[PDB]
């Protein structure tokens, strides 16, 4: 099935077979939301149960409720834990997402066409038919999905300033904090170049909810013209196009700009690993976004766990579908 | 939280692991030279 | 055909243009680049406490100039604007290199978009790239004048930085309450600015428009050529490093005391050159003596180069010279 490296048709790497059935791989992705939606709500519940209000939050071993505190969630001035029915709605709204994820995943792998160059020719569906190999169908997927994800970010950032704010830890309780929006500042932690000098972590030496919020804001921004960038174009640029790449599909650099399944695949993976790197520096560090009132002070055990995920999927992952993806390029 | 012999044990991986891969590499790399 | 030390003239060849472009290209990342690392090792040289005028450094005066962490005057607190602008610029030499990278060896070796692609002898597309660049020049300058109106730059008179009448029709007349090397007006600089920035728009939009005129055709005798046309520049180059270096020397609102130190005698010997006035160590040199000469020499060899091309642009060949002398021996 658009691959013939030793093994296509083993029933362990199954989920091969739907490379090209369009309609059946949106049910799997659906279902598998389903799934990352309903463990936050599902622990969360079971965290509320056994929460005890004397105790602190770090010495109870909730891996869910100290990031909803993190942001006011049914706390009060000094970081303590007053109510705790907010936490209650958060899981079952996860639960409720989780539902309509499955209904859908339910629907595109039984009911719904398998393969979506199979719709009725412009019946509400053809519109959605993407494949592989042309780069204007994907372009648009790209584009809506950073729509969803900038709309994310500017709605986090809009509450934080202006609705209920958060729980801002030099002020000691839950404040709209004003925001910083001087961008060569934001911009330069990038780099390491914080305010005090430069910091071994970038992006994670910030000590104010203000350089958080701004770049919160900056990022939707950014998110929200790539946005309209990919979906109003869709096409090829000399960026994409004509750039070099090492691989022995040709030994040595080539300016091919090679596009595939598994090479889409490979890029998704390593930037999620990137991100699980990233995270780990900043759960190690940061600690403006993880008040030790409610994570703890000590944290390497969080950010090793961090770091091992991020290590698999950005090697391990990457590497593998990258180079599957390369010698399938001998197409 | 990961204490001192944790972080030595998890360098042991590292290191173990890059044993591993560089025997085995040499080996499979010197069977597939002289084919 | 041309020798390998010669070997940018290679690129004087239309067949292959686009290369031509990526050249220059490189030429102003490396420009931007050392804008960059220049700064950096004086960050790392540049003591707080000294004046600022003993060192080798020059780009940290102008900057001191633009404000960028002067306070009261003599006043150093942050070193890291510097830094920032260093940094800035050194990584948008990055990006000149990839674009110069992409015309060099993966971009079309001839232009021949097309609207982009000219020849060196189309007067039309000649007028139009030299109404854009103007454009964007004038554009440089209004923005340097925005930052006047907005942040400010330091003055010497009043001690510290601040923010801001044309006249301008007088200080080209040089009359005795102008000759513009003594301003010391920040509304001078700020006005003068404003108008030289809307004149090169003006000119701009005038190229951009407007085709070059047979009255000015009957003049260019010649430099409708790559030779000409380089021997112009490059004496526009010079007279501009003149100039330049003039200032430098005598201005001294522009050029505070504090990071540039005291105004320049101008001497001569067999060779102009500019002296102290500062009773500095023997052996060290203001920054703004480093400035005013380098600069003047710089631009005294490119004014002998601007006639070394300008010849060659005419009808003239230098090879011929040791055959004459040859015949007349
Ligand atoms: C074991 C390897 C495996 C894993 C872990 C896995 N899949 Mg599949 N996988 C899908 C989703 C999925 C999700 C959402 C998901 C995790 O989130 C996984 N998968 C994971 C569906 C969209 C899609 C249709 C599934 C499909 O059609 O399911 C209906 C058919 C059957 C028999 C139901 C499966 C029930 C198990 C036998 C239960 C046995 C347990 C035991 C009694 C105790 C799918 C496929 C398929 C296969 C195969 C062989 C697999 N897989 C295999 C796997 C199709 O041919 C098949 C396929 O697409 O063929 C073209
Ligand atoms: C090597 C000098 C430098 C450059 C060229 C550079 N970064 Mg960093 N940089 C990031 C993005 C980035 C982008 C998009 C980018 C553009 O290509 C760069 N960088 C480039 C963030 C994802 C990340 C913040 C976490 C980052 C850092 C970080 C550092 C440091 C020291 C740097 N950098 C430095 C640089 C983190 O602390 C820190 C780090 O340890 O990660 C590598
Ligand atoms: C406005 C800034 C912007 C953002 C927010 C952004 N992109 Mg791009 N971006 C891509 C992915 C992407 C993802 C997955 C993503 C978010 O996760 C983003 N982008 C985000 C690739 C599909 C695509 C190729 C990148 C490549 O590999 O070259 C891309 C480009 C490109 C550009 C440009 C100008 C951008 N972008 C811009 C952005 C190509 O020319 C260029 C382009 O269109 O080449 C055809
Ligand atoms: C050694 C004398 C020399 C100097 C110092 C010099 N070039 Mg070259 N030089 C270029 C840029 C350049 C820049 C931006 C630059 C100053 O920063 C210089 N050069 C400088 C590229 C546009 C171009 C790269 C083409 C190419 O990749 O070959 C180039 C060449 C080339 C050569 C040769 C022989 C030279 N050069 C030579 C020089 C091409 O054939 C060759 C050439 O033009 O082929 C006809
Ligand atoms: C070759 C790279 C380079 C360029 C092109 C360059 N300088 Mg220097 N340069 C100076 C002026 C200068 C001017 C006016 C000028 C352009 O007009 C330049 N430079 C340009 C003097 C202020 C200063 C001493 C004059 C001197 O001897 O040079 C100087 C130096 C110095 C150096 C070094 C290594 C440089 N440079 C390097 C450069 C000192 O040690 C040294 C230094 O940092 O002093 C501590
Ligand atoms: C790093 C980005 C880069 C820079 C610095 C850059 N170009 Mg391009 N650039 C052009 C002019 C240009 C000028 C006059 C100029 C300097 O002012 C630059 N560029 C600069 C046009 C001749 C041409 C349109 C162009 C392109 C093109 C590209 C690409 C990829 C670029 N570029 C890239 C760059 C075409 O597809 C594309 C191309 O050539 O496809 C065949
Ligand atoms: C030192 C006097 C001088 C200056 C100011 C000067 N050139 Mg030359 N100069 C060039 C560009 C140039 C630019 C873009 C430029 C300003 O930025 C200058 N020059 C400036 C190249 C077009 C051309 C080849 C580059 C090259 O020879 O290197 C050139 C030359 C050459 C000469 C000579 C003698 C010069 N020059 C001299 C100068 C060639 O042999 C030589 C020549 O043409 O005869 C073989
Ligand atoms: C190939 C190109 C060749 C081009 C020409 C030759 C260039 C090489 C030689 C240049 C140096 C010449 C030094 C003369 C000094 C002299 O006469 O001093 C003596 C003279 C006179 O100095 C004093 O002047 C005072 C006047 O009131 C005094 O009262 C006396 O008259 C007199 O002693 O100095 C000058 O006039 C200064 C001239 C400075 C010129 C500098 C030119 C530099 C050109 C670049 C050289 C290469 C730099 C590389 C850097 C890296
Ligand atoms: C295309 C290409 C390739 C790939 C090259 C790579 C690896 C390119 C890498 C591209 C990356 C990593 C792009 C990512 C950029 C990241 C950005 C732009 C982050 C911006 C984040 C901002 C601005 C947030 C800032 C904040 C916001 C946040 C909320 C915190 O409050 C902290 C604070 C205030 C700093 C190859 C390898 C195939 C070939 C190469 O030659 C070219
Ligand atoms: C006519 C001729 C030719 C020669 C042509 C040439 C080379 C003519 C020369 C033209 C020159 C040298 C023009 C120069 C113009 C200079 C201008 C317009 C200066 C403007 C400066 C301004 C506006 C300064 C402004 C301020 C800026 C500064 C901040 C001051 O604090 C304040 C203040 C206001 C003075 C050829 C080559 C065509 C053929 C020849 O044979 C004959
Ligand atoms: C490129 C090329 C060539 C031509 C090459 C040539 C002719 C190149 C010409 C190079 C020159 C002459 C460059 C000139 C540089 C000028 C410099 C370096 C100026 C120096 C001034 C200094 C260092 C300051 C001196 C002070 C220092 C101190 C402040 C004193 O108080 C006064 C004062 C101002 C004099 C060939 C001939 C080799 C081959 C051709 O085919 C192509």
């Amino acid at each position: 099935t658009s691959v013939l490296s030793n093994f296509e048709n083993e029933w362990w790497a199954g989920n091969v077979r739907m490379t090209d059935l369009s309609g059946m791989l949106l049910g799997a992705h659906l279902c598998h939301a389903a799934l990352m939606s309903v463990v936050p709500g599902a622990f969360i519940v079971q965290e509320v149960a056994r929460y005890q209000p004397g105790v602190s939050l770090p010495d109870q071993g909730m891996i869910f409720m100290p990031h909803l505190a993190a942001l006011g969630v049914g706390v009060g001035a000094g970081g303590e834990i007053v109510d705790t029915y907010p936490f209650f709605v958060i899981g079952v709204l996860h639960f409720f997402i989780a539902a309509v994820c499955c209904a859908a995943g339910l629907f595109h792998t039984f009911r719904g066409e398998t393969d979506l160059n199979d719709a009725p020719d412009d019946s509400y569906a053809a519109a959605f038919r993407y494949e592989w190999d042309d780069f204007e169908s994907l372009s648009t997927i790209v584009g809506h999905h950073l729509v969803f994800i900038s709309v994310a970010c500017l709605i986090f950032a809009v509450n934080a300033t202006y609705g209920t704010g958060m729980y801002d830890i030099n002020t000691d309780t839950v404040h709209q904090i004003s925001p910083n929006l001087n961008p060569i500042t934001l911009i330069g932690y990038l780099f390491g170049f914080t305010p005090d000098g430069w910091s071994g972590a970038g992006m994670a030496a910030v000590n104010n909810m203000e350089d958080v919020i701004g770049g919160h804001f900056l990022i939707g921004v950014i998110d929200l013209l790539g946005a309209a960038f990919h979906i109003l174009y869709r096409k090829p640029t000399p960026l994409f196009t004509k750039h070099p790449v090492f691989s022995p599909a040709n030994g040595g650099w080539s300016n091919v700009g090679m596009l595939n399944s598994e090479l889409i695949l490979s890029w998704s993976v390593a930037s999620v690993g990137f991100m699980g790197i990233s995270s780990s520096l900043f759960i190690r560090y940061c600690d403006v976004a993880y008040p030790p009132v409610f994570h703890g002070v000590d944290r390497t055990g969080a950010a090793t766990l961090q770091l091992i995920l991020g290590l698999v999927w950005m090697l391990g992952g990457g590497l593998w579908h990258g180079l599957r993806g390369e010698r399938l390029y001998a197409a | 939280t990961i204490t001192p012999s944790l972080q030595g044990f998890f360098y042991s991986i590292l290191f173990g692991a890059i044993v591993l891969g560089l025997l085995g590499g040499g080996f499979i790399f010197f069977s597939q030279k002289d084919k | 055909e041309y020798p390998w030390y010669s070997g940018n003239s290679r690129l004087e060849d239309p067949a292959v243009q686009g290369k031509w472009l990526a050249a220059h290209i490189a030429q102003i990342a490396l420009i931007v680049f050392w804008v960059g690392l220049n700064t950096f090792s004086e960050n790392q040289a540049f003591d707080t406490s000294l004046p600022m005028f003993d060192q080798g450094l020059v780009l940290i005066p102008h900057l001191a100039a633009l404000g960028f962490g002067v306070g009261s005057g003599g006043v150093v607190t942050n070193t890291f604007v510097f830094t920032q602008i260093g940094a800035i610029h050194m990584v948008s030499s990055f990006v000149l290199f990839g674009g110069a990278y992409f015309h060099a060896k993966i971009g079309p070796s001839v232009l021949a978009t097309d609207q982009f692609a000219f020849s060196w002898d189309d007067p039309k597309k000649l007028g139009y790239i030299l109404g854009h660049h103007l454009v964007l020049i004038g554009t440089g300058a209004l923005l340097f004048v925005l930052w006047i109106k907005f942040h400010g730059i330091y003055d010497p008179t009043i001690g510290e930085v601040r923010t801001v009448g044309d006249v301008v029709l007088k200080y080209g007349w040089f009359t005795p309450g102008y000759n513009c090397f003594f301003v010391d007006n920040l509304e001078d600089l700020a006005s003068g600015h404003l108008f030289i920035g809307l004149v090169d728009i003006a000119g701009g939009i005038f190229h951009i428009n407007v085709a070059p005129l047979p009255w000015s055709k009957v003049v260019n005798k010649y430099t409708y050529s790559p030779d000409g046309l380089l021997g112009t520049a490059i004496g526009g180059l010079a007279l501009m490093g003149f100039i330049s270096a003039y200032f430098c020397a005598v201005n001294t609102l522009v050029y505070p005391v504090e990071f540039f130190g005291p105004a320049l005698e101008v001497k001569f010997g067999i060779a102009p050159y500019f002296k102290d006035t500062a009773d500095l160590a023997d052996g060290f040199y203001t920054s703004r003596a480093w400035l005013a000469n380098i600069t003047y020499y710089l631009a005294f060899y490119m004014l002998q180069g601007h006639l070394y091309h300008t010849l060659k642009a005419m009808g003239f060949k230098f090879e011929d010279i040791p055959a004459v002398i040859a015949r007349d021996t």
